[PDB]
């Protein structure tokens, strides 16, 4: 290989970084909300000055590899939990949270981040303004919400809050000022995207290059890394679909994020070639026979 | 024209070889892709 | 507020699919290749339940969708303009509309005050559309998408079934996923036979425990025209 | 039919997360994705064998 | 309804099927130790602990 082809869309617009991880109100766990994000930038160095984040781990991508990447389908969502129930944001995890509140995919392709806000959501006095279920029948299924607000009871049968065996499905999350590690606010957003499977529209800052055509060059189309040669093509791609494939799992067609238009990818080496030599005793010549 | 009697040209005319070129260059499978021949998807992956 | 007090019972005629209701699994394009998947589709020559219009059928039932539902409805004239998805259908539990009224598509979600019987009413002097009620309040919401501005013709039509529209949803992980087709037809009874593949149209990230589901009929002033739609279960 | 399969058996996760590569190299880094070349690797040398 | 724990990891099964198994022969320690003792116990650990 020679060259780079480095090719990303047409994004010009930073992320929201100020409407999410600084919006003034914060949802419940039991109702929690979600944004779509798109036409971004998604550099993570801006958040390097502000924010702190007591927990950033998170599964199906690396974490150095953020930046060349690109995601798409991303969705963020937001609630507030104490400091026991921060653990329970996890793939395959039991729990208050991550059974009738919030449960999160077996398999599960997104990040998971959270800080602690004791200065903003906390008084003197309780706050009580942040609700979480704790009597429900079942379990939730992943990324589900349940807003419903009916009395409980464990046989089922519809009943009045006074009578025997009936409670009201919600609590309250009491936080103060005078309260431990465990027992606090914390701020949890959870991100979930998709990528090199679906046209892109959000990545972060890696500058693109010109196209070079018919010599084997290291391309970067939209995260997918590789080498080989850059060919136009005749196939036509419906407007839901980007990369293509053979018989045998191999990116063949690409389409071209600007100026979109079909392209095609074949590997660098192809033929063969043997060796003909008289003897190492005899003589150090060789005769080369390509296919 | 050819170096073979009558006979032995009806044979090699009933097997239907694969017809291995053995010069398959990188011209004839970079182009006319939309054919998908199996050949130069093998010499793709080094079997020859 | 309204309701029908004559009553029709509903047919419930159980018809064959002909190998009919498959769609492209992955954004991923393949040609010239024999692809195996396994996923939740409609099985080959099953059942599907019909409600006919008309006949002095205004239907407009609960259905339940389990795993999935194929929708398929033949009219040559727009009488089913949408549906309506939710658990309880109360105003207790989240329940998402969508609706074709005219000049944009509508697709909300919230804790709706269903009105038991929703309504589409149009009369046949101007072919003109008049408000009517499917919801009398809206409670908490959580979506909402408008789309661009298009016309469907109202107008009265005399002859037979003129098209066929088929839906196919699923709800998985949150989401809601919508396959769109249409292809010509020119019959009168059962489900037209033949093949055709669905595109994928919308992924509603909407979370709820959609269980049932009813259509949105339109009716021309007690009574409406010819319409029937079919619907199918799919299974893995 | 011998050399047609050995070409449409490349693509088969072998235990991996996908069968084909550049694409665990593009998600992961040097250490994790290290694994599935490896099961990679073994799967395709038993085919050959 | 009570009980909030701060830490609750183990092995050998996994969490979300202890509702359907069933188990036999099952003990319960107990003791009263420090926060940064609190990570020693677990299989594969050295400290004072
Ligand atoms: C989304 O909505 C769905 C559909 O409504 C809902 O799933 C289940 O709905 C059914 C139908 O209403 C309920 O299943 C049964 O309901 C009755 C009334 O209680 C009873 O037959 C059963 O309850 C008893 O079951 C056992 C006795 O055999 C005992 O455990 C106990 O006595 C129970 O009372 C049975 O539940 C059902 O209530 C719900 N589901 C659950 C988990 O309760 C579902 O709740 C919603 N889905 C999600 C994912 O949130
Ligand atoms: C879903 O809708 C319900 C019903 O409207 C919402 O519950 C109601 O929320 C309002 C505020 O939006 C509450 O009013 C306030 O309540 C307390 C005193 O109870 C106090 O802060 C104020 O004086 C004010 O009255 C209201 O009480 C509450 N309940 C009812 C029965 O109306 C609910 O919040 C909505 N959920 C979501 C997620 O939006
Ligand atoms: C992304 O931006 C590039 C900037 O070059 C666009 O390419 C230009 O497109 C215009 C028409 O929109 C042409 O007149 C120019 O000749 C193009 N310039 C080059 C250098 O190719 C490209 O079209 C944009 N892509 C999208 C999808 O908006
Ligand atoms: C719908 O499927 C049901 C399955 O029960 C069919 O109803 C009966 O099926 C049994 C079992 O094969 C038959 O012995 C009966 O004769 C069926 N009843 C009738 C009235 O046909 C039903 O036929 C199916 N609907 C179709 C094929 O349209
Ligand atoms: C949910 O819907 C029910 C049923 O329509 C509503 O019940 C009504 O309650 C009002 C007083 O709030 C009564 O005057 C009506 O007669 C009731 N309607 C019926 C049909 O019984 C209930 O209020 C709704 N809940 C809301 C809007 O929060
Ligand atoms: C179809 O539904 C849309 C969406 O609700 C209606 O368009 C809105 O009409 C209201 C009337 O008060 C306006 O305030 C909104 O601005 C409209 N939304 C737009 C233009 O995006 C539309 O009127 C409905 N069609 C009918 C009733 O015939
Ligand atoms: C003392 C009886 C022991 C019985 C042993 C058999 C099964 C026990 C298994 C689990 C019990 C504890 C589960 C953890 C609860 C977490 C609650 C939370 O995280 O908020
Ligand atoms: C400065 C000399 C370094 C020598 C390096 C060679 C071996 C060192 C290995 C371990 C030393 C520290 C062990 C941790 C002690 C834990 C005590 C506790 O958890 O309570
Ligand atoms: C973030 O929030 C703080 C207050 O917590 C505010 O002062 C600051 O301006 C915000 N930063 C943004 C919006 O970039
Ligand atoms: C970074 O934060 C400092 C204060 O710590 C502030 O003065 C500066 O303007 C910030 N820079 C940016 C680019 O936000
Ligand atoms: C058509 O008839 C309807 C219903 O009476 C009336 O509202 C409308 O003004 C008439 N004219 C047009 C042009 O729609
Ligand atoms: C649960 O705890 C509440 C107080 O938070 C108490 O009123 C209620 O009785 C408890 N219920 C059970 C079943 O222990």
């Amino acid at each position: 290989p020679s060259k780079e082809v480095v090719r990303f869309p047409n994004i010009t617009n930073l992320c929201p970084f100020g409407e999410v991880f600084n919006a003034t109100t914060f949802p419940s766990v039991y109702a929690w909300e979600r944004k779509r994000i798109s036409n971004c930038v998604a550099d993570y160095s801006v958040l390097y000055n502000s924010t702190s984040f007591s927990t950033f781990k998170c599964y199906g991508v690396s974490a150095t590899k953020l930046n060349d990447l690109c995601f798409s389908n991303v969705y963020a969502d937001s609630f507030v939990v104490k400091g026991d129930d921060v653990r329970q944001i996890a793939p395959g995890q039991t729990g208050v949270i991550a059974d009738y509140n919030y449960k999160l995919p077996d398999d599960f392709t997104g990040c998971v981040l959270a800080w602690n806000t004791r200065n903003i959501d906390a008084t003197q006095t309780g706050n009580y303004n942040y609700k979480y279920r704790s009597l429900r029948h079942g379990k939730l299924r992943p990324f589900e919400r349940d807003i419903s607000n009916v009395p409980f009871s464990p046989d089922g049968k519809p009943c009045t809050p006074p009578a025997f065996n009936c409670y009201w499905p919600l609590n309250d999350y009491g936080f103060y000022i005078t309260n431990g590690i465990g027992y606090q606010p914390y701020r949890v957003v959870v991100l979930s995207f998709e990528l090199l499977n679906a046209p892109a529209t959000v990545c972060g800052p890696k500058l693109s290059t010109d196209l070079i055509k018919n010599q084997c060059v290291n391309f970067n189309f939209n995260g997918l890394t590789g080498t080989g040669v850059l060919t136009p093509s005749s196939k036509r791609f419906q407007p839901f679909q980007q990369f293509g494939r053979d018989v045998s799992d191999f990116t063949d067609s690409v389409r071209d994020p600007k100026t979109s238009e079909i392209l095609d990818i074949s590997p660098c080496s192809f033929g063969g070639v043997s060796v003909i030599t008289p003897g190492t005793n005899t003589s150090s010549e060789v005769a080369v026979l390509y296919q | 024209p050819t170096k073979r009697s009558f006979i032995e040209d009806l044979l090699f005319n009933k097997v239907t070889l694969a017809d291995a070129g053995f010069m398959k260059q990188y011209g004839e499978c970079l182009g006319d892709i939309n054919a998908r021949d199996l050949i130069c998807a093998q010499k793709f992956n080094g079997l020859t | 507020c309204l309701d029908f007090d004559d009553r029709t019972p509903p047919a419930n005629t159980q018809f064959l699919s002909s190998h009919r209701g498959v769609y492209y699994p992955d954004d991923i394009f393949r040609s010239n290749v024999l692809h195996l998947v396994q996923d939740h589709f409609l099985p080959f020559d099953s059942n599907v339940t019909r409600f006919i219009t008309f006949g002095l059928n205004f239907d407009n039932p609960i259905i339940p969708f389990k795993d999935g539902i194929y929708f398929a409805a033949t009219e040559k004239s727009n009488v089913i303009r949408g549906w309506v998805f939710g658990s309880t259908m109360n105003n207790k539990s989240q329940s998402v509309i969508i609706m074709n009224n005219s000049t944009n598509l509508v697709i909300r979600a919230c804790n709706f005050e269903l009105c038991d019987n929703p309504f589409f009413v149009v009369l046949k002097s101007n072919n003109t559309q008049i408000p009517s009620y499917i919801f009398n309040n809206a409670f908490n919401c959580t979506f909402e998408y408008v789309s661009k501005d298009f016309n469907l013709d109202l107008g009265e039509k005399p002859g037979n079934f003129k098209d066929l529209r088929e839906f196919v949803f699923r709800n998985k992980d949150g989401f809601l996923h919508v396959y769109s087709g249409y292809q010509p037809i020119s019959a009168a009874s059962g489900l037209p036979t033949g093949f055709n593949a669905l595109k994928p149209i919308f992924k509603l990230p909407l979370g709820i425990n959609i269980t049932n589901f009813r259509t949105l009929l339109t009716a021309f002033p007690w009574g409406t025209s010819a319409a029937a739609y079919f619907v199918g279960y799919l299974k893995p | 039919q011998a050399l047609n399969t050995l070409v449409k058996q490349l693509s088969s996760n072998f235990g991996a997360i996908s069968s084909v590569l550049n694409d665990i190299l593009s998600r992961l880094d040097k250490v994790e994705a290290e694994v599935q070349i490896d099961r990679l690797i073994t799967g395709r040398l038993q085919s050959l064998q």
